[PDB]
DNA sequence: ATCAATATCCACCTGCAGATTCTACCAAAAGTGTATTTGGAAACTGCTCCATCAAAAGGCATGTTCAGCTGAATTCAGCTGAACATGCCTTTTGATGGAGCAGTTTCCAAATACACTTTTGGTAGAATCTGCAGGTGGATATTGAT
DNA sequence: ATCAATATCCACCTGCAGATTCTACCAAAAGTGTATTTGGAAACTGCTCCATCAAAAGGCATGTTCAGCTGAATTCAGCTGAACATGCCTTTTGATGGAGCAGTTTCCAAATACACTTTTGGTAGAATCTGCAGGTGGATATTGAT
């Protein structure tokens, strides 16, 4: 699924980050990384799920996963 | 036959996507890793649109910024090309290692 | 239920631009931001009176936690703002 | 006669209070703290969407979006500092590019 | 006229003598022990305090105390946190 | 009145689960605390200070003292990839901190 | 009393070495005792001030301990040792 | 001979010299002036418990100590040995002290 | 810097749909009017602690020499990563239903908060104990020159 | 491949600044007998949430070409490390005065608690509108070529 966040959209957001020329090995770089995040967020998430006795992850589950994180997100509820 | 230089066109990706705000990455096979990692801590989970939406936004954030760092890491080292070598020092500077 | 800070935001958005107006999504990080800034003001308060041993929170610890927690002008017209409004509060 | 209007604020000085009582921050709240602390909300909020209200008019728009809030928020050295670890979603970043990655 | 202030000294002493008998702490060293468990008691507290308001509770229970601990904590060391304080709560109640 | 029996003895901890009750409610942390969160609590710090004093413990025996300082305090944490994690954000007064040598820097 | 000035050079050229001895700093350019120092700065008026804040809010003219670990905090640079 | 070590050989010693020692490297005096001259800028009369200034040089070390251990990781980075401000610079803006 | 030929941008308009804004109404807060509780300010003042001073001593900060070897420039070419025309399929997206499920109610037995009344567990010093900081000295490297 | 030159260790020693214990209250747990909630436990809804279905369309995966970037190899001016001579000023030890925390009382202005009375903000349809997304048509910015 993982390999689902393409190349492409690697350069993309390496462009939204101002990047000019990307080496080969970024990409899965990139995916590992990205994996760590979505990991360490998600689990928070469903521990905040879990704690509410629910079966669907909230938008405030991944808000109150984000905060604790670190990285607080706008527009979803705080 | 028509050809613009390396880089030329990458500047010009550059200067559209530092203008735009929308989403970056597939939000199917974004959506699909999403319930992938959640399975392995609970499994049979149901998630709110606006949840996938929020991980996408935190995420994509996430990696546009450490994609800056990256980029000054790599200018650092008096290069113009980002590499792993590049993310790891950003990441450990930051000390998310 | 599910109340929250919108029609107070639309409100001081018609005093400053009323000629603008503001999307729902905007509308949803100004909310995000009040939620925030609360919280963030709220909780030192809360510290600045337990370190001082006090049970009560009054405007003196949401000042001195403004003064922490806003960067230099932000934190000057902040408190101007905060003491006005209580001296109007409690004249008439 | 609201305690808002009293305090000559838009901001909902009544909600404030009750907040401040019902999220546990302290045995008692003043009858000042819930007009200040609203006051200060009010006073940033009326910030933001001033310099937000000034990147939709430079851009030709009469709404503001997103775009807007997270234009403004980066472009004031002050805001910046204060939601320096807050994300704006759909807010994007502002157009900047290390000037050694440019051309000739 | 005294002004007396508690620590957590004589517990953190008893449990040094049950790991290493042998073993004596500076005062110093007690300092830094002392930080330890009032900040991740904080922290915990601190964490049981919001879960509980997100979900419209209350009281804190043993349960926000669970949950704030596998937030707070990394792996092996939130697996066996739990595991003794489930134990300490189950013998508490058990009357034991 | 029957012989009272601390909590903690009930709890089976050394850890004061009685402070902990007190702190909990003096702490404006929620508006009513339950009769297991301060056992529960106790015992995940007294698990946690008996953690770092093991280790703690160890490192003052490989210096050869028999009292831990702050250096031992210290080396057990960031010698610990759990504990250094927990208290990545947090320094120990009097600690140093752990000898280490970029390769690169050796004499080539 | 006595007008104080200029102690920031009382960071010696040989008091920053040692530090980035431990730092594990091999070779120094000249140019980072200038810029350690204004580093040095920034990052003590900043605790010094906020510790200050927690002072005069408690009406004392002494800062105490406590005032700076609870300074340090905030700044997310949590110090173990001093809550005596 | 007259006996002299190789530059760098020294440099190496004093490394593992103070990586072993925690005791604090800045003069004690000295600094306590500093915290006095900053603090008197901005506030006059202040008293300081000696407590206070020590918690403030053991955290200002810790935190310059940390930041050439990151200074130094930049220098390596840019395959030097000798940090710059410039390592300084992007360590600090990396960290977010001032991106 | 021009000449020329691609492709890129970039204003100006323009037409509708997706949202916004505007209305029309009801419970859940918010504002009152009283009646008490109480937190913590004001008034001493007991007395830790902080600011100063004196003074002698040697650990270190200063400066200066000198030259090792590191950072800064150059040059060069092998080959990685950009730009692209191609061909195809996974993401979009739009209903359509069915249903797993957050959200509400209505009780209530279990669990907490209370207001007192005893009972120790802790904390603040004295009274005892003792690691180990500092000193010395050979055994052991560790370096750097022939 | 040696050895001087020094730096680095490790074990042996010994009183004392810094722990460990020993004592004594007393602040704050613990034991009891009531007075509230509280958070469930079932029973049922209106929903947001998965599932397919089912097309089409960008958007992605490929194979080519080669521009130009990264790294390796060489130089070399001079920055910065190692050593030394000098002697300043941080450290140490103690002694005081008295500023200003901290402990105690005394006690109103101010906050908590109801019992009601009004009022406002959250909802769910209804009446507009701001831009998005195209459509040109016109200078621009690029890159090949004199
Ligand atoms: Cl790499
Ligand atoms: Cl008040
Ligand atoms: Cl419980
Ligand atoms: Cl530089
Ligand atoms: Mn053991
Ligand atoms: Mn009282
Ligand atoms: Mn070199
Ligand atoms: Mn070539
Ligand atoms: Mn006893
Ligand atoms: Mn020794
Ligand atoms: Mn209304
Ligand atoms: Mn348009």
């Amino acid at each position: 699924n993982i390999q689902g966040i393409t190349k492409p959209a690697i350069r993309r957001l390496a462009r939204r980050g101002g990047v000019k020329r990307i080496s080969g090995l970024i990409y899965e770089e990139t995916r590992g990384v990205l994996k760590v995040f979505l990991e360490n967020v998600i689990r928070d998430a469903v521990t905040y799920t879990e704690h509410a006795k629910r079966k669907t992850v909230t938008a405030m589950d991944v808000v109150y996963a984000l905060k604790r994180q670190g990285r607080t997100l706008y527009g979803f509820g705080g | 036959p028509h050809r613009y230089r390396p880089g030329t066109v990458a500047l010009r990706e550059i200067r559209r996507y530092q203008k735009s705000t929308e989403l970056l990455i597939r939000k199917l096979p974004f959506q699909r890793l999403v319930r992938e990692i959640a399975q392995d801590f609970k499994t049979d989970l149901r998630f709110q649109s606006s949840a996938v939406m929020a991980l996408q936004e935190a995420c994509e954030a996430y990696l546009v910024g450490l994609f800056e760092d990256t980029n000054l890491c790599a200018i650092h080292a008096k290069r113009v090309t980002i590499m792993p070598k590049d993310i790891q020092l950003a990441r450990r500077i930051r000390g998310e290692r | 239920r599910k109340e929250s800070y919108s029609i107070y935001v639309y409100k001081v958005l018609k005093q400053v631009h009323p000629d603008t107006g503001i999307s729902s999504k905007a509308m949803g990080i100004m909310n995000s931001f009040v939620n925030d800034i609360f919280e963030r003001i709220a909780g030192e308060a809360s510290r600045l009176a337990h370190y001082n041993k006090r049970s009560t929170i009054t405007s003196r610890e949401i000042q001195t936690a403004v003064r922490l927690l806003l960067p230099g002008e932000l934190a000057k017209h902040a408190v101007s703002e905060g003491t006005k409004a209580v001296t109007k509060y409690t004249s008439a | 006669k609201t305690r808002s209007s009293r305090a000559g604020l838009q901001f909902p000085v009544g909600r404030v209070h009750r907040l401040l009582r019902k999220g546990n921050y302290s045995e008692r709240v003043g009858a000042g703290a819930p007009v200040y602390l609203a006051a200060v909300l009010e006073y940033l909020t009326a910030e933001i969407l001033e310099l937000a209200g000034n990147a939709a008019r430079d851009n030709k728009k009469t709404r503001i979006i997103p775009r807007h809030l997270q234009l403004a928020i980066r472009n004031d050295e002050e805001l910046n500092k204060l939601l320096g670890r807050v994300t704006i979603a759909q807010g994007g970043v502002l157009p900047n590019i290390q000037a050694v990655l440019l051309p000739k």
